[PDB]
């Protein structure tokens, strides 16, 4: 439990796609849920999706449960957001944050990347 | 909070701490059996009833349902379960069927176990005070061995049916139909009593246990082990048969999937809190038999271990003297006699609504047609009647011990733990048995319960199973009948119809999936959605 | 989804004082299912409070948490500079997981 590191990010056109990582390490990435929390250019935090331990449950927020797609790499341990159509509130900061337990929160937080469109 | 409490420690406290874990206790030695009793709790007890919990909150149905979306192959193991509850209902009620037939007794100026001047009294018996004033036999265990019981020299020789024994369970019976009929339960203002009211009782005995003379033998016997004995596999069975018993072990899953369904509630911390009350109660209650137990063995003058019955009749022989030797003796029977029929009313009333929710499950095309529900609660309690009233006559005494030490306890329920735990761990998987865990309460058990269920409870298992089948003893009733060969077949046959019931169902399904055996296997070992 | 929102969205002080900031939700959430996080000017966000009561590993015991129902607020005992950042309120009792509008210490 010491290092989380986010990238990926970029410059895309509206209605684009775009995937990002999150590397992980100093802890058992395969038995940690991990979730993704969105911060606008306007500080406002946001959550995204939720992925499990497993993978086997996958939960996403109502403003982008029909556009988005989480996976996870247990073996590489990577997380993996990746976006069909961003539209034009979806631009902000990105942040990967640990979710084990839910009575506890998120324990660790990313470096995070901005992600623009126009 | 207590309204956990109130609302299911009811059905988990019965008959099983207050007079199974005593005569278990006496039988092996006294504190001999305490030690493989902690073992075997703080290894699988909490954690097993944890899983239980678990495994019925996950599918909101009992173990004909929930084992369906784990493991298909071993889908046998509710059907074992049930088979279980159905040959525990018919013995534990019989318990209170004595409980009925002493109360009715106890409606008399003075107690018949008092005095031994009655017809039924043989000329060998001698006053307790008087005795220490040959072999001399105490009013208290005689009562009880030949009113009460009318003990047959032995189990092949049935001899006559007691009416007045086949009444009260009748009796017993129709309480137990009605409420099941009519949805009578603990919902009520008076369920603060009918919780309450025990455990008054059992501290008004204890306060008595403790201020007989010569009490402290017995808290010496009762908390001294004795090493060698731990030896003897008998008492490692007996420890874990009680702590899986106690715990309904192989049993909660059919209750507890409508019982604890309460959301936002700490299941964790639900299932520790009531594994600490069950374990405390049981184990303050053994204070107090085994009090008594050492004031008879001061009065009478004779070792602790030879005072009572090495068996069932510990409880029925030790409270009877505690009431007779309090003021107003009539009043204290009463209220101990009403105390223990509810403490077993409760019990029996939550295993058979859970039996019959079962049953009904594996064939609601049927029952739940109509008017079937009540048709079907009438007829099982009829079948279980008549199965019961094999134990009410002259020797019913050691038909009833066989089907305790068999029926519903010894490598039955060892073998459906271990399976459980088994598959759990390994074939679903512990590593997805915890995210479920996760999405379910909200935190994943953590490494004492994941190893536990992997290790621990397996371990156990087939270690305690093993030392049973390498240094193996025959059952015997008390210390010195031993029991005929025609008895133990019945009660290893009693036994393997719950033990067989996971083979058996593997092979049908087995048979029943298409294609090459590997393909059978890996279509039957996957969960289904 | 079960909307949280934050009173005093913007907080002057002084320095060596004690300030409370409160957060409210539509929905009652469970008392352990509320954390709070600290996020520094410029910096990612950070666990500050857990389960109403429990305080983080690196937040001394100089932060405090109280709340039940649908309120809850945060206390600290003498507020410095180091304390300046804004702090947000999350629910983890049903999805989809919601944060507070958030509340920056203005000194
Ligand atoms: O009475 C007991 O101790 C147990 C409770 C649940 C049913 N099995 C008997
Ligand atoms: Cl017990």
């Amino acid at each position: 439990e010491v290092q989380l590191v986010e990238s990926g990010g970029g410059l895309v056109k509206p209605g684009g796609s775009l995937k990002l990582s999150c590397a992980a390490s100093g802890f058992t990435f395969s038995s940690y849920a991990m979730s993704w929390v969105r911060q606008s250019p306007e500080k406002r935090l946001e959550w995204v999706a939720e992925i499990s331990s497993g993978g086997r449950y996958i939960y996403y927020s109502d403003t982008v449960t029909g556009r988005f797609t989480i996976s996870r790499d247990n073996a590489r341990n990577i997380l993996h957001l990746e976006m069909s159509s961003l539209r034009s509130e979806d631009t902000a900061m990105y942040y990967c944050a640990r979710g084990e337990v839910r009575q506890r929160g998120f324990d660790y937080w990313g470096q995070g990347t901005t992600l623009t469109v126009s | 909070k207590i309204d956990f409490v109130l609302s299911v420690a009811g059905g988990f406290v019965g008959l099983g701490n207050v007079w199974r874990f005593p005569y278990l206790c006496y039988k092996n030695g006294g504190g001999a059996f305490l030690i493989p009793y902690f073992i075997f709790l703080f290894g699988s007890g909490l954690p097993v009833f944890f899983l239980e919990i678990i495994i019925g909150q996950y599918t909101s149905e009992g173990g004909i349902t929930c084992w369906e979306k784990i493991c298909p192959l071993f889908s046998g193991i509710g059907y074992a379960s049930v088979v279980i509850v159905s040959l525990l209902n018919v013995y534990y009620i019989v318990i209170l069927a004595w409980a009925t037939y002493y109360l009715f007794q106890s409606f008399q100026k003075e107690l018949p176990w008092a005095h031994c001047n009655h017809s039924w009294n043989t000329p060998h018996c001698m006053e307790d005070t008087m005795r220490k004033n040959t072999n001399f036999t105490s009013p208290v265990i005689e009562f009880w061995e030949r009113n009460v019981l009318s003990l047959s020299p032995g189990i092949d020789h049935p001899g006559s049916l007691k009416w007045d024994l086949a009444l009260c369970l009748l009796l017993v019976w129709l309480v137990c139909f009605f409420c099941i009929w009519k949805g009578v339960r603990s919902t009520g203002k008076v369920v603060y009593f009918t919780a309450t009211f025990p455990f008054a009782m059992l501290l008004v005995l204890l306060v008595r246990g403790l201020t007989l003379p010569g009490a402290g033998a017995g808290i010496k016997f009762y908390l001294y082990p004795d090493i060698t004995r731990l030896e003897d596999p008998q008492v490692w069975i007996d420890a874990g048969t009680q702590i899986f018993f106690s715990y309904a072990i192989c049993l909660g899953a059919m209750t507890s999937l409508g019982s604890y369904n309460k959301y936002h509630n700490n299941v964790y911390r639900d299932c520790m809190l009531l594994g600490c009350l069950n374990s405390g109660t049981s184990f303050v209650s053994g204070f107090a038999i085994f009090s008594i137990l050492g004031f008879m063995a001061q009065e009478q003058g004779v070792d602790i271990a030879d005072v009572a019955e090495s068996g069932p009749g510990l409880a029925f022989i030790a409270y009877p003297k505690a009431v007779t030797m309090m003021p107003l003796p009539t009043f204290w029977s009463i209220l101990f006699f009403i105390m223990l029929l509810l403490l077993g009313l409760d019990s029996q009333f939550v295993e058979v609504e859970g039996q019959i929710t079962s049953l009904v499950d594996l064939y609601p095309s049927f029952l739940r047609k109509g008017y079937r529900r009540e048709i079907f609660i009438a007829f099982v309690c009829s079948i279980s009647y008549l199965l019961g009233l094999t134990m009410v006559t002259e020797g019913g005494m050691y038909v009833f011990q066989l089907f305790d030490y068999y029926a519903a306890s010894g490598v039955c329920l060892l073998w459906v733990a271990f399976f459980e735990c088994f598959v759990i761990a390994w074939i679903y998987g512990g590593n997805r048995f915890s995210e479920d865990i996760r999405d379910m309460i909200g935190f994943p058990p953590g490494p004492w319960m994941k190893y536990s269920w992997a290790v621990i409870t397996p371990v156990l298992c087939v270690g305690c199973f093993i030392f049973s089948l390498v240094k193996y003893v025959p059952l015997t009733y008390n210390k010195t009948y031993v029991y005929p060969n025609w008895a133990i077949g019945l009660g290893w046959s009693l036994a393997l119809s719950s033990m067989l019931c996971v083979p058996l169902v593997i092979v049908i399904r087995l048979c029943q999936t298409e294609g090459p055996f590997l393909v059978r296997v890996k279509y039957l070992l996957t969960p289904r959605e | 989804e079960n909307v949280l929102t934050q009173s005093p969205a913007i907080m002057s002080t002084s320095p060596g004082e004690k300030v409370t900031m409160t957060c409210r939700a539509s929905s009652s959430v469970g008392s352990s299912y509320l954390h709070w996080y600290q996020q520094k000017s410029g910096a990612s966000p950070k666990l500050w409070i857990y389960s109403t009561s429990n305080l983080a590993s690196g937040v001394p015991a100089r932060f405090s948490g109280s709340g039940s129902g649908t309120s809850y607020s945060l206390t600290i005992s003498s507020v410095e500079a180091e304390d300046a950042a804004t702090y947000y309120c999350q629910q983890f009792s049903g999805y989809p997981l919601t944060f507070g509008s958030g509340t920056k210490l203005e000194m």
